[PDB]
Order: structure tokens, then C-alpha cells, then sequence
DNA sequence: CACGTTGATTTTT
DNA sequence: ACAACAATCAACGTGA
């Protein structure tokens, strides 16, 4: 199957939709051959047919089994009487629809009069035009649906108007509604908009058109819209328990730094303050893991404790000390406002009263707090018969102690909740569902925040990722996926503001992709994060956001050498890409929907090729396997929309500078997709060929493997004989003679001086070959297929300057006659064929050993190489490499067509 | 020609830019080697070969404005430096830093090239400048070279165990031309003597300038305008047009033809000019600038004047 | 009265710090108005002061008649731009140093001693517009115009080549109803008479624009598919 | 200190010598010959058990008597520094590949310009001596560091940069045997070295790694 | 502002 | 025969 309908099948319920599981077994993969190569219409056919199909199950009577095949099959031919049945016939039959139903011939006056009145001598056999009425009607209604832009549209009157009277005439009594959601934030507009959803559901709403902002449903006429104080307390409910959980879990909100375990701002609203005290025995059972080198024995050796205690304490020195002085730790930094009523009670919840005074516990500077690492090393030493387990029993215990006397003393308090509050703002500038009322949005303040940004009268800094119009705070090493503290143009230039600045919104966002995505904190953009996102050509079905959820879940991590191997087997057929395993009944049911679909390389080589050849590569190819419109960025932060954006099906924001020399544009339709495919893949296969190591493809150097082959096309040819020397083969098999070929014709396309080197090596070659022919079945050297060229060429090399190309001539012309009188018989086409007179064969070999002499002379090195032996030396390697090249070509050319 | 010159040019630094902008037309050209790289690759852009209404597209090497800059920046700081106008020494009154807090306020590059302090001050740059690129192809104006650090015992082997101390690097070549229009607004006659002075005086651009990068600035035209004249891009796509493309030119060749190209150029452009300095005036010119710069006391002179310019600009309408 | 279409080609590469994430600054795809008001008008109608030292060295003008570099001198010029539309464009990522003027180089820690304060000490990858590049704004004013052939724009001050055409009486017509804007558009410009009924907005600083938007006042259909909000000028909603 | 560093933690160091790539003063025609070299068995011949060896190959090397021009630049140094840089430029005297069997090279400084800045690059003082001999390279080695000696004066005349000491042809005969009476003495050259290197470890705990 | 301090990731047939 | 590099480019806390 191709991945397309690999995905699609996934979504059907046999039960009842079994003729669109027939269709995508079998037109649908003839569709993506024709159509699939702005907008692709294969794509635009796939979405019209499963809108029609989703419109269909609200009818109030089934449409008969026949005619849902006349559906299917009148809504692909709809892109272009008897001048008309002839273009039907022509292209079912390369669309396999004689597969779908052999039948189909004989309803073909039905089939090509729903893709365009009179019979014309084709009577229809289906009985009435009450069943051309119900197909007419669904056939019109996903042609205009599939080509709305925007939620919007169905109450802008331009498409809107169409759809309803289209529903009244189909009786179906339902109604449109929307929602959309304006500003695009990544996972938590994944979230947003799958709790309105999860909602929605609950009213008998059923959605019908995705776009990348939100949805339109069918929804009931006599339905209340949802209340914007109701929608707002789910939303939130729905995200904060969710990030909740995980937090609780201990994989997000939590980090490890040399001032030991720090909270995320986010962490002390989302938790309550007795909630934390309860969980951190299980987050230092995750975040305090280091056996190798614990913090205790440093921490002690920097107090300089002294006299006689320190071997009580160093001889149990392990992890199960740093857990519980980091446990300590944090709840004196940050549950705790005084220290003395709770240094008291440690000492006494433990049995260390006597031994360590209350203010012996203190002991600090830079905030690293070594006194307690002297505390937990007193109870570790007393109960060192303990294993690391039984010891988090211990703590967990202890935990939950500590966290009903805080609570009972009231030592801990009622935290503020600023995200609920922005967040609630946020939606109200930035959620609509159709029907809820709207206000002009108060821009002032977004420009009065960034006025004041640099002056005094600003408490934190500005967000870096947006424009400041909510509440921000700076940057913390345990909530952004990235370096904190670098320099800010937004920051006061010469100020003590080091630390950047987060909108709370894009904070709580920055946690959701820790919590859903498991990536590292403050640590992430070191795995050279290459972001693509699969936008839609503005409409999905609900079917292919379902395909697109079990893609983005489920993917496959990308390995090129597999990828090299199955299209140099293949012959270069790009098609063969469409049927590989891409991915590792739908598995991925209880994620949410992707309305945003990002997928991201991740690579641990440090350069800017090394991070690009992935995604490049998947950035290309799911648009060619999927017809989804796909954005490449290192930027975290996603593009904001525009119909600009659409006018091209790929867009790749900064690609290393090889995308650029190749000729690639940046920016590609769908008609140059298979032309850029061809160039990455020849690339890649002809860097993994020379420039690679077997476990190794050192991508660092393909900026050199591209270099040399835009330079001069015969590098093509001198970067496979060095694949063949590492991997100790001593000629190419008989396909390598036409990829590496090939693949010169493909990089030489544009340019007249590389078409011209290519066939003067080509020519070069052919005329010597009119005068001496090594049979490559006697496994010959490639010394021995270059005779004549290498005695060219050491003849225009070894003589003086002063001399004259018609000197060169004849005294070259004189070494090659000289050295083919020396070879055996059988090499020589002119004097073995005793067919003609002594003195013909002669006279035939003196004018081949001539015209040959005359091109290495006047073309190879007059024209070519300027007439300058310095850059004849330099090429001397690479003409030899590309005429062996184009003399195994020939060869295989001439050993095919003497038949 | 300095002494005609004299009249064209601001007779003290003005608050506000007033629209004398004076142009300084050159081809530079590479005489070993420069390595004009980011991201570890020569820094390259496709372009529209020439502005003759081609199909035909072509890569060529840019040169971005800082890698041009700041050499020519730097080079007026430690001359700055030789004549004590300015000091190195943190005890010092006159010192000058060029990046951090320390940078001063007063001095003539803080003037002519511009500060940013904070609050303390700022100042904008009066050197406008523009990103260079090659008259070439980047397939025609490049090559690549290994380089290998052994042992010093001459072995890329010590102890038994090789060194993975080899790599390539890319360098562009010994004749490769950069057209350049670098611009100065509302200078003083001894800010044109300063920057000019730079643009003769520098000599190494791009990376690892202590081995390589030597570059020949070769100074076509000078040109008084009311306004912004030509970009470089626009002179090199004109100057490959006059050409056609037969870019295997000598030096003097070059040089004149970008002298007429700019001509060309400068009468279609809609700005109004004072004075076109191009030919035998420009290199009458160049001999009397020439002049300053090898004589010590007419050189200390006219950046003592600089200076106390910069120094009066500074505590009349500057940072104070 | 009068309307240029104005199309702006990069002729080096325009880098704004629109946004920042670690080592990466970026330019967002659209030119902001005020933005391209100086880079046409500042030195020929606002003033282009060449030093700041103070206050005024750190917190803009845009809007303050105290101040010298404001954009209401344009409102009494009777002048206007629109933001820029993308076209065609690329981005260049390429990276940005500190130069070591010294001999010795220490390589340190931003925020470790002797690096505490806010400077670009280190490196940085900057996200920039490439030459590869093409953008079209509508000036609008009420006389006619001796427009800059050439602006700079942005971080690195770089040229632009600004190729003008004022649009003719024979093809622009006036109208007022409900009207799809497809070009961008900044919201605090926007009047009475006019109002905002459905937008998509870039986030960016100063202030965010529209992409798109739905209006309902009035306008002027330029050519046969676009339309431009009337009278429209700097800081209006304040 | 004077060549630079920059590999490991305590930072890296600027080369206060500056140089440049040289170039060949004649074309690459009459300046180079191509040599086969092969390798047999020690048993004299290209055979151990009747098969061949094939260990035969060319290589390219440079004819003698072929010039380089160049200018080596040094910035900032102590007196000891100079002394130290020129030794360097006087006492090598193999460059190529292969140093073990080659390369020998003969260094004449045809001149020291102490200097406000820059002078010329080494391929224009090499297309400026080309030309001065009409490209009628086959001279004497005492004739073409004479003929280099009057263009690179004609040059200096025509550069922005303030010249304090211009040392040629007699003053720098005189000069060059003055540093040989250096590096021919194991006090004088123990003593100055030893000074320089003070200088340089100065220089390291003041400004440089501390 | 100026002193002090020192843990973390997961892997490219 | 055998290497394709090698390093460096904060993130807070606490007291005055």
C-alpha cells in the first residue's frame, strides 16, 4: 500500500462504509499517480469525497448501495455528450475503476453526466431523477466545502450562503456552527481546541471541516451555544489537570542545579502548596539519580567539617543522602517563610536533636546549603543498614509527615494564581465560538508595554517570543526548552536584566511540550531541533485529521541509508518511496487531534548540515506521500498565517547553504517536488558513497560533497571511485555505470559549460573507442580502459609551453600509435577486422588516432582548460575518473543495442 | 583637489542628518585567499546574474557588512591610538573600549562609526554600508584546501595513535572583485580624510586574517550626492552586463569599466550630485590624501581636529 | 488622494530581532509600518537626530509630540504607509560575533565576571531576509510624492531597491460597505469610520498587525482584487 | 605569544607575526617538473614471490632557482621579539613536504620597513618585480633581489602609512650581520632569548592565560 | 551591584 | 595505511 492509504483505511468501521474502504484499495492509489503532482488534486479529491461521505450519514433515508458508487466515482472525474464518455473512458480505466465495480461501463452516462441537458443516445438506468436528486446535491456540497479558507467563511456570505440552501434541499436539519482560535500557540492550542471538541460532543455537535484554526460541525437546530464563563473554566480544568498530573509524576516542573532541586514558577500555582511536601519523595526518586558522582562527599569536603565526625559520615556517603538533603532543601527554600519553626521540627521527626544544633543546619554560600548534606548524612550513617529502596519508603513517609504538620500548624500559604488569570484573558481576546458576542481588542497596551520595556517602570522583562500585550517573567532554566540567559535586544542594553523574558502563556506552553513531548529543559536546542509542520490545504476532513494523528504519533525516525538503498534498488522510480514503512484499526485514539501538526528532528552532531538533512528530506516527502503542505524552521515558535504562506507547498526557513548551491529553491510548488526529491536523494547517495563511513555518514561534509559537484560535473565521477576504493571494490557494478550517470545528466541539467563537459567526456571516449576496446568481461585495470587518454594527456603535459597544438598533435597521435602496436590484437576494432586491405586499416587508424588527438588538443585542452597546463593538472584525476565512467556507458549502451 | 574639496563638507559634526552624503566607489579585490565565512561554509546568495532582463540565475560570495566594517573600523582605532589621541591603559582619561561600557564617548570612531552604551549614550553610525558580493560565480571564484596538524616530531601518529586533526577548508580566490559603494553622511573634511584614510590603509578582511586575506581596495570614484546612490548589488549586476560575462579581465580593465559603469549608473539614479571625482582627479586625489597619511605632523594635525570636533560634537550635542 | 505601489526589493540581507530563542534571533515576514515611515521619510520630513543620551535614548517617540522623532510629523504631511506585504522571500540564517580587538581571547559566560551587564558579548545566529526577496506597501497621500528610490530597513541598515508607480485615477475607484483588506494592516492606525470585524494578526513587536481582515467603511479598490482601508494615519485609535 | 594559540580552557591568543601566502614569481610551466618514484623489494626488483610490487607513481615538485616574494609582518613586538622572528626568517631553511629529503629553500630579506600600518600583499609586490623585468625571469639571484630592492621603494612611495625606518641593501647588510653576531654567540643569544622570554611570560601573567 | 556557588541529555542503516 | 577535527560561548542565590 502507499502510506496514504495505509493511514485512510485506519479510520473506516467496515460495519457500514465498506465501498469507501473498495475505493481506497484501489482508485485511490491510480488517483495519487495522475493527480498528485497552490493545491495538489489528488488531495483536493480525497477531501471532496470523504465531505460528501460525511454529509451522506445524516441523510434521513440510506442512499442505495449503487448509487454510492456513482458518488465515488463522479466526484474524482469532476476535474476535467459522446466527445465527453470518450474522456471517461480513457481515464477510469488508467484510474482503475473497473477494480471499484467492473460494472461501472454500463452506468458511464450517469458517471460522466454527475462530473460535468439531453440523453444524447445514453439512456441512465437509474430509475428517476429523485436519485440524481440526493447524488447531485452531495456531489455540489463537498466542491464548495473543501475550498472555504477559514472557519469563518460559512457566515461570510462568498461560500456560506451555497451550503445551507445545499442542506435545506438535502432536509437535513442541522446547522452550521464554528469555532476558531485566532493566535495559533502549539500544543496548548492542540489543547484548547480538543477540550471545545470533547465538549461539543455532548450537544450532538459533530464536526465536519477542520482547518488549522479550528472547526465547522453540523450541529443541532434547537442546540444552545456554549456559555464563554462555562467554556473557560473546562478549558482551563482541562490543562491545568493534564500538566497536573505530570507535575505529579515528576516529568516537568522539577530540575537538578548545583544550588540543588528547583520548582518552575508554574509548579507552585498548579500544585498547592501540601501537594508539592507530597510528591517530592517521588521526584527526587527521578531527578536525584547520579550513583556515579553524588553531591554529598563534595558538599562535604567544601564545609571542612573536621575533627573526627568526617569518617562517621564519608563511609556512607551515596545518592541516599543527596535525596533526602535535597528534599530539605526544597521545602526550606520555598514551602517554608521561616526557617526556626521547621529546623526544629526535622531535628526531632529524624533523631538528630542532640547531635546537630538547630543553627549548624544553615551553613551557606551561593545558596548551596550544605548544611543539610551534614543532616542527612548523621541519619543515613545511624540507619546505614538501608538499600535505596527501603529508603524511599522511608522518605515517602517522611514527606507525608512533614506535609500534615505543616498543614495542621499552618506553616505554609494559599499560593497566588496568575496564569488562571491571563489565560482567561487570553481566551477572551483570542477564542470564538459562533454567536458569542466580541469586543475590539485594546491594542494601546500592547504598544505601551514595548514602549516602556527598557525604562524603569517595567518590573520584568519583556516576552522574547511574542509582543508583550499579557504579563510576563523571566526565563527559567526549568520551564523554556532552551538557554535563558543570553543577550537581549529587549532587554535594557548595559542593564543587570541577563535573563529574557516569557508571556505566562507561552511558559505554560514551554511546560506542555516537556510534559507531551519528553524533551529536555533549558537543554533541548543543543539536540538541533528542526521543527516541520503539516499545515492543511485550508480544509481537512475529520478522515485525514485522524491520518494525521496516527502519523505524527507514530512515525518512524528516519534513517537515509535505508531510504539511499530502496531507490538505488527501485532505479531511481521516486514512486517506490510511497510503499516503505514510514510508521512504527487506529492505535492512536486517546492523543488529541492535531490542528497544528509538528513533527521534529532531533540530531547530536553540532552543525547546521547535520541538523538539516532529516528534516529536508521528511520536509519534502510528506508533502509527495500526503499532499499536506509542510513549513521547515528551527523556530519554536510557529509561523503566523497568511493565503501568502499557501502560495507555495513547501517552505524550508534557512537550510544550510548545500539546498542553495544545489539550485533547490526554498520555496517549492507541487511541480517541483520530484525534481527537488531527485537532487537530495542523488546527493545523499552520492555523499554515502564517498565522504561516509559504514556506521558513519559524517553529514559535517556534505557541504563539501556539494561544493565539488556543482564546481565541475566530472566530481561526480571522482566521488564514486573514491566509494569504490573504501569499500575495496576495484570497478562499479553495471547499474552504478548508469546511477552515477544519471545522476551527473541531473546535476548538469542547467548549466551549458557542465552539459558541455559532460558530453565532450562522452565524446572523448566514443572516438577512442572507434580504435581500441578492452573487453570489460577480462576484468581489465582502469589503466587499461585509459590508454589513450593518459597518453594524451602526458603528452600535453610533458611538453614545453612554446609548442604548437598541431605539433601536439602528431607527436601524441605518434604515442598512441606507437603504444596500440604494443597491445594484442583483439583491442585493436580497425586492424582485427581483416575484411578490407592492409593499407584501408591503416589509413582507418591513422584518421581515428588523428580526430581523437584533434579533441584532447583543441577541446579538452584549448577550450576547456583555457590552454593552461596548471588547470589540466588539477582535472587530470577527474577527466580520467569520468572518461572510465562514460567508457563503461558506452560499453553497456553499445553490449545492449547490438542486439 | 583637497583645497576645492574643502567647501562640500559640514565645517562642524550637526545634530540632526542633514542629506550630504559623500560616496566612496571601489572594487575590492582579493589578493590571497580571504575566507568571508558563517556557519562553517563561504557565505553565498543565488542573484539574478545581470539587470539585462536574464532567465539565467547564479550564486555568487557575499561579503556581509560587518566582515567589511569592522576591519576598517579597527584600523582607525589603533592609528587613533599611535598619533595618543586615544589609550589602551584603564588609568587613562582618553580611554576607549570597543564593545563594553568603556567604550568612550568623544573619539572619532565613536563619531563616525557610533556607540551604544545604554542610557549613558549612543550614537549612529555616519559610515553607511552595504554587503559586497563577487562580479563572479561561486563555482568560478572558489576553492577548497586541505589543512592537517601533526605531532612535532613531523608524524600525524604520536604514541602509537593517529591525530583526527585534518579537515578542508573553503577560501575564495587570489582575483575575485567586490564592487562597494561605502557612504558617509554630514562629515567634517577631516571625517572624509579618517574614513577614507581606512579604506586605504586596511588590508586583511574575513577569517584567520594572521595567515590569509590580504585584499587590494582599489578606490574608482568619489561622489558628492544629496542622497543614497546605488547599492553594490546593483553595480555588480551592472557590471557583469557590461561585461557579458567575459569576467577573465585584467585589474586596470576592471577598474576602468566599473569607472564608466558607475557613470552610467549615477545618471539614471534620481538624486542630485555636487561632484563626481572619477579619472585623474581621483588619482590626483589619492596622492594628496596619500600625502597626509605618510607625513606626521600634517596627519596629527587633522586628527587633532578630528578630535577636538568629535570632542566639541560630544559635549555640545552628543553623550557629553 | 494620491496611492504609490510601492514594491521593495532586498538588495542585502534585513535582519529585525522580531523574536529570540537561545541562540536563534529571528525577523518576522512582514515589514511594520513605522519601521518603513522612518526608512522613507526620517532626514526628508521627521527629524534624524544622530546621538541620544538619556531617557530618550531607550524608550521610543512614536507617538509623542515632545519628542523629535515621532510619526505625527507625517500625519500633518499628510502621508501614510502601509505595512509590507511578502511576496516572495527566503531567510538566511547566519550567525553574528564580538570582535576580539585584544590579542588574548577569553571566551566567558554571559553573566560571569566581567560580563554582568546586557551587551552582545559571544555570539549569536540571526534569522535574516534574504536578497532572495520581494515586498509591496501602498504609500497614500495627499500630494505628490519625490519618494526614495533606495531605504534602508532593520538591525543592520540594508538597502532596499523601492521601485514606485503612483496608481492613476483610471483604475483606482472609492467605495464604503464590508470589504476584505488582504493586505496588512496595524490597528492602532485605524480611525472611526472604520471598524474591525474579523482579523488574523502576526504578532510582532511594536505591535501586532493584521494579515488579513474583514472592515466595514470605507475604500478604494486599486486594482480589480485588492482593497485599501481609507483614511487611515498614525496613532489614530489613540 | 608571538604565533598564537587556541586549543583547550585559558583561552587563545592572536599571532603578532602576520603573514601571507606567496606566489611564484614565473608560470607554473617553467616552474615545476614531474618525477616518477617507485619502491622495490630489498631485494633489488619489483618482485618477492614472482608477482609485481606496482608500487610506482609521479609526484610534482618546484625547479630550483624559482622565487617566492613575500612580505612577513610582525606587530607589537619587544626588540627581543624582532631579534627573535628574524632569527626564524635567517636560521630555517626547509618548507615543502617531505623536509627529510627536500625542500631546501634560500631566504634573502631584501628589506625592514618598521611602519604606521599595512604595506602592499605578496602577489602585487609579485606582479609589480614581474613587470620590471619584462617577464625576462632567467636572471641572477644578486640581479632579481637588486631589481626587488627599487620596486618595493617605488611601492612604499605609493602607500598611506607613515614609514619611521626604511633599512635596505647597505644599512641592511650591516643589520643582518649584526643579528648573526646574535645567533653566533651563546651568551648574547642566552641573554636576549632569556629576556624574551621573561617578556612573554609578563605579558601572560599581566594581560594573557595569567 | 557585588559577593558566592556547581547539576543536567541520550544517541544518527 | 590512516586521520576528517579540537574548546569555548551560565544559572541562579544572598547580603548590602
Amino acid at each position: 500500500t502507499t502510506l496514504l492509504q495505509t493511514l485512510l483505511i485506519r479510520t473506516l468501521s467496515e460495519q457500514k462504509d465498506y465501498i469507501l474502504l473498495e475505493y481506497f484499495q484501489t482508485i485511490l492509489p491510480a488517483l495519487e499517480e495522475h493527480f498528485g503532482n497552490d493545491q495538489t488534486l489528488a488531495a483536493h479529491i480525497l477531501n471532496a469525497l470523504l465531505t460528501t461521505w460525511n454529509v451522506m450519514q445524516e441523510l434521513e433515508f440510506p442512499l442505495n448501495d449503487i448509487e454510492r458508487r456513482l458518488l465515488c466515482l463522479g466526484i474524482t472525474l469532476h476535474d476535467y455528450i459522446q466527445e465527453i464518455i470518450n474522456i471517461c473512458l480513457e481515464l477510469g480505466k488508467r484510474l482503475n475503476f473497473d477494480e471499484f465495480w467492473a460494472d461501472w461501463r454500463d452506468y458511464i452516462a450517469e458517471i460522466s453526466y454527475l462530473a460535468q441537458w439531453s440523453n444524447a443516445g445514453y439512456p441512465f438506468t437509474i430509475k428517476e431523477r429523485k436519485l440524481d436528486h440526493p447524488l447531485r446535491h452531495l456531489l455540489t456540497f463537498g466542491d464548495v466545502a473543501v475550498h472555504l479558507s477559514s472557519p469563518h467563511d460559512l457566515v461570510s456570505s462568498t461560500m456560506g450562503d451555497r451550503l445551507r440552501d445545499l442542506l435545506n434541499r438535502l432536509g437535513i436539519e442541522k446547522r452550521f456552527v464554528y469555532h476558531h482560535l485566532r493566535d495559533t500557540t502549539g500544543i496548548l492550542s492542540n489543547a484548547i481546541h480538543n477540550v471545545i471538541l470533547r465538549t461539543v460532543q455532548k450537544l450532538d455537535w459533530k464536526p465536519l471541516l477542520f482547518f488549522a484554526q479550528g472547526v465547522i460541525y453540523f450541529a443541532p437546530q434547537d442546540t444552545e451555544i456554549p456559555e464563554r464563563n462555562e467554556i473557560k473554566q473546562i478549558v482551563w480544568q482541562g490543562i491545568s489537570q493534564e500538566l497536573g498530573k505530570k507535575m505529579s509524576a515528576g516529568d516537568v516542573g522539577f530540575k537538578r542545579d548545583g544550588k540543588g532541586l528547583k520548582v518552575s514558577p508554574q509548579t507552585s500555582e498548579l500544585l498547592a502548596a501540601a501537594d508539592i511536601v507530597r510528591i517530592l519523595p517521588q521526584v527526587i526518586s527521578v531527578k536525584v539519580n547520579n550513583a556515579k558522582s553524588p553531591a554529598t562527599p563534595k558538599r562535604l569536603e567544601k564545609l571542612e567539617l573536621g575533627d573526627a565526625e568526617r569518617e562517621k559520615l564519608y563511609e556512607v556517603a551515596d545518592l541516599r543522602c543527596d535525596r533526602l538533603a535535597e528534599l530539605l532543601g526544597l521545602v526550606q527554600k520555598e514551602i517554608f517563610l521561616l526557617p526556626e519553626p521547621f529546623i526544629e521540627w526535622v531535628l526531632k521527626d529524624l533523631e538528630l536533636t542532640s547531635v546537630i544544633m538547630p543553627e549548624e543546619t544553615q551553613v551557606q554560600s551561593g545558596g548551596v546549603n550544605y548544611g543539610w548534606y551534614r543532616v542527612a548524612a548523621h541519619y543515613v550513617a545511624n540507619h546505614a543498614t538501608w538499600d535505596l529502596e527501603e529508603f524511599q519508603e522511608f522518605l515517602q513517609g517522611f514527606g507525608d509527615r512533614l506535609a500534615t504538620w505543616a498543614e495542621e500548624e499552618g506553616y505554609f500559604a494559599e499560593h497566588q494564581s496568575p496564569t488562571r488569570q491571563i489565560f482567561e484573558d487570553y481566551l477572551d481576546r483570542y477564542l470564538e465560538i459562533q454567536g458569542w458576542e466580541s469586543d475590539h481588542q485594546a491594542f494601546i497596551q500592547e504598544l505601551e508595554n514595548y514602549v516602556n520595556a527598557k525604562t524603569k517602570k517595567s518590573k520584568q522583562p519583556i516576552c522574547s517570543l511574542s509582543s508583550g500585550e499579557f504579563p510576563s517573567e523571566d526565563q527559567m532554566d526549568s520551564v523554556v526548552l532552551f538557554k535563558p540567559q543570553q543577550y537581549s535586544n529587549k532587554n535594557p542594553l548595559g542593564g543587570g536584566q541577563i535573563k529574557r523574558g516569557i508571556s505566562k502563556i507561552w511558559s505554560l506552553e514551554m511546560l506542555l511540550r516537556q510534559a507531551f513531548w519528553s524533551v529536555p529543559s533549558g537543554k533541548f536546542e543543543d539536540q538541533q531541533p528542526i521543527f516541520i509542520y503539516l499545515y492543511p490545504a485550508y480544509v481537512y476532513a475529520p478522515q485525514v485529521v485522524e491520518a494525521i494523528r496516527e502519523l505524527v504519533y507514530g512515525i518512524a525516525s528516519v534513517n537515509l541509508w535505508d531510504v539511499r538503498k530502496h531507490w538505488v534498488n527501485n532505479k531511481m522510480d521516486l514512486t517506490s518511496l510511497k510503499s516503505l514503512p514510514w510508521l512504527n484499526q487506529l492505535k492512536y485514539t486517546k492523543e488529541d487531534l492535531p490542528f497544528l501538526a509538528t513533527v521534529y528532528t532531533t540530531t547530536r552532531e553540532k552543525t547546521d548540515t547535520d541538523a538539516w538533512v532529516k528534516p529536508a528530506f521528511l520536509a519534502l516527502l510528506l508533502p509527495y506521500l500526503l499532499g499536506v503542505k509542510a513549513i521547515a524552521t528551527r523556530s519554536m515558535v510557529p509561523l503566523y498565517r497568511s493565503d501568502q504562506d499557501f502560495r507555495e507547498s513547501i517552505h524550508l526557513d534557512g537550510v544550510a547553504g548545500f539546498w542553495s548551491l544545489l539550485g533547490i529553491p526554498t520555496d517549492l510548488r507541487v511541480e517541483d517536488i520530484t525534481p527537488a526529491l531527485n537532487k537530495l536523494l542523488a546527493i545523499y547517495t552520492l555523499h554515502l558513497a564517498a565522504r561516509s563511513s559504514p556506521p558513519k555518514a559524517r553529514w559535517q561534509d556534505l557541504p563539501k560533497t556539494v561544493q565539488e559537484v556543482m564546481t565541475d560535473v566530472l566530481n561526480v565521477f571522482a566521488l564514486a571511485e573514491q566509494g569504490l576504493r573504501r569499500e575495496k571494490r576495484d570497478r562499479p557494478y553495471e547499474s552504478e555505470v548508469t546511477e552515477y550517470w544519471q545522476f551527473a545528466e541531473l546535476f548538469s541539467q542547467g548549466n551549458i559549460v557542465m552539459t558541455e563537459k559532460l558530453k565532450l567526456t562522452k565524446r572523448l571516449v566514443e572516438e577512442y573507442r572507434r580504435f581500441y576496446q578492452v573487453e570489460l568481461s577480462k576484468k581489465p585495470s582502469t589503466h587499461a580502459i585509459l590508454l589513450p587518454l593518459s597518453k594524451a594527456l602526458e603528452q600535453i603535459l610533458s611538453v614545453p609551453d612554446d609548442w604548437d597544438e598541431e605539433e601536439l598533435i602528431l607527436q601524441g597521435s605518434g604515442q598512441l600509435q606507437a603504444a596500440l602496436d604494443r597491445q594484442e590484437v583483439y583491442t585493436r576494432p580497425i586492424i582485427k577486422d581483416k575484411s578490407v586491405a592492409y593499407e584501408t586499416r591503416q589509413l582507418q587508424e591513422l584518421e581515428a588516432i588523428q580526430i581523437f588527438m584533434t579533441t584532447c588538443v583543441r577541446d579538452l585542452f584549448g577550450e576547456m582548460c583555457k590552454g593552461d597546463r596548471a588547470i589540466l593538472q588539477e582535472q587530470r584525476n577527474r577527466i580520467k575518473s569520468g572518461a572510465e565512467f562514460a567508457y563503461r556507458l558506452l560499453a553497456l549502451e553499445a553490449q545492449q543495442n547490438q542486439n | 583637489m583637497l583645497d576645492s574639496l574643502k567647501s562640500q563638507f559640514q565645517p562642524s559634526f550637526p545634530r540632526l542628518a542633514s542629506g550630504h552624503y559623500v560616496h566612496f566607489l571601489m572594487l575590492r579585490h582579493s589578493q590571497s585567499f580571504p575566507v568571508f565565512q558563517t556557519d562553517g561554509v563561504l557565505n553565498t546568495t543565488r542573484t539574478q546574474a545581470g539587470l539585462l532582463e536574464k532567465t539565467d540565475q547564479l550564486s555568487r560570495l557575499v561579503m556581509f557588512k560587518r566582515k567589511q566594517t569592522t576591519p576598517e573600523r579597527l584600523a582607525g582605532r589603533e592609528l587613533l591610538r599611535n598619533l595618543g589621541l586615544t589609550s589602551a591603559d584603564k588609568s587613562a582619561k582618553n580611554l576607549c573600549e570597543y564593545n563594553g561600557e568603556g567604550s568612550c564617548k568623544q573619539c572619532p570612531d565613536c563619531i563616525l562609526y557610533g556607540f551604544a552604551i545604554g542610557d549613558s549614550g549612543s550614537e549612529r553610525s555616519k559610515v553607511y554600508s552595504d554587503s559586497a558580493f563577487s562580479l563572479g560565480a561561486y563555482e568560478q571564484s572558489h576553492r577548497s584546501f586541505t589543512f592537517n596538524a601533526p605531532f612535532e616530531g613531523g608524524t600525524m601518529s604520536e604514541a602509537g595513535v593517529m591525530r583526527s586533526a585534518i579537515n578542508e577548508l573553503d577560501h575564495i580566490l587570489p582575483e575575485v572583485t567586490f564592487p562597494t559603494v561605502e557612504s558617509l553622511r554630514d562629515a567634517t573634511y577631516e571625517g572624509f580624510i579618517y574614513v577614507l584614510g581606512n579604506l586605504l590603509r586596511t588590508k586583511r578582511y574575513g577569517a584567520q586574517e594572521s595567515r590569509t586575506g590580504t585584499m587590494k581596495n582599489h578606490l574608482v570614484g568619489i561622489v558628492f550626492a544629496d542622497g543614497e546612490i546605488f547599492s553594490n548589488l546593483h553595480l555588480t549586476q551592472a557590471l557583469y552586463d557590461q561585461m557579458g560575462g567575459e569576467l577573465n579581465k585584467p585589474i586596470s580593465e576592471l577598474c576602468e569599466t566599473a569607472a564608466t559603469v558607475a557613470q552610467d549608473l549615477l545618471n539614471k539614479e534620481p538624486v542630485r550630485k555636487s561632484e563626481l571625482i572619477f579619472g585623474a582627479h581621483l588619482d590626483t586625489l589619492l596622492q594628496e590624501v596619500n600625502d597626509i597619511y605618510q607625513n606626521d605632523a600634517e596627519l596629527t594635525k587633522l586628527l587633532g581636529s578630528l578630535y577636538q570636533q568629535t570632542q566639541d560634537y560630544a559635549t555640545e550635542f552628543g553623550a557629553l | 488622494t494620491k496611492i504609490y505601489r510601492c514594491k521593495l526589493t532586498l538588495h542585502d540581507n534585513v535582519f529585525f530581532a522580531s523574536r529570540e530563542m537561545g541562540i536563534l534571533y529571528e525577523t518576522e515576514k512582514y515589514f511594520h509600518n513605522w519601521a518603513l515611515s522612518y526608512a522613507f521619510f526620517k532626514g526628508t520630513i521627521i527629524p534624524h537626530p544622530y546621538g541620544l543620551v538619556g531617557q530618550n535614548a531607550q524608550t521610543p517617540a512614536y507617538l509623542d509630540r515632545d519628542r523629535e522623532q515621532n510619526l505625527l510629523h507625517l500625519n500633518d504631511s499628510g502621508i501614510y504607509v502601509f505595512p509590507a506585504q511578502p511576496i516572495h522571500w527566503s531567510y538566511q540564517i547566519n550567525t553574528f560575533k564580538a570582535a576580539q580587538s585584544a590579542y588574548y581571547g577569553r571566551s566567558v559566560q554571559f553573566g560571569g565576571k566581567g560580563a554582568t551587564k546586557n551587551y552582545p558579548i559571544n555570539y549569536g545566529r540571526a534569522k535574516e531576509l534574504a536578497v532572495g526577496s520581494e515586498f509591496l506597501t501602498y504609500i497614500v497621500s495627499q500630494k505628490e510624492l519625490d519618494l526614495p528610490v533606495w531605504i534602508r530597513l532593520g538591525k543592520w541598515s540594508s538597502k532596499i531597491r523601492v521601485e514606485v508607480e503612483a496608481i492613476a485615477p483610471d483604475q483606482i475607484k472609492t467605495a464604503s460597505g464590508v470589504y476584505v483588506c488582504n493586505h496588512p494592516l496595524n490597528p492602532l492606525d485605524c480611525p472611526a469610520n472604520q471598524q474591525i470585524l474579523l482579523y488574523n494578526r502576526v504578532v510582532m513587536p511594536p505591535s501586532s498587525l493584521f494579515s488579513q481582515s474583514q472592515l466595514q467603511g470605507d475604500y478604494w479598490q486599486i486594482d480589480r482584487n485588492t482593497f485599501l482601508p481609507q483614511g487611515f494615519h498614525y496613532g489614530a485609535t489613540t
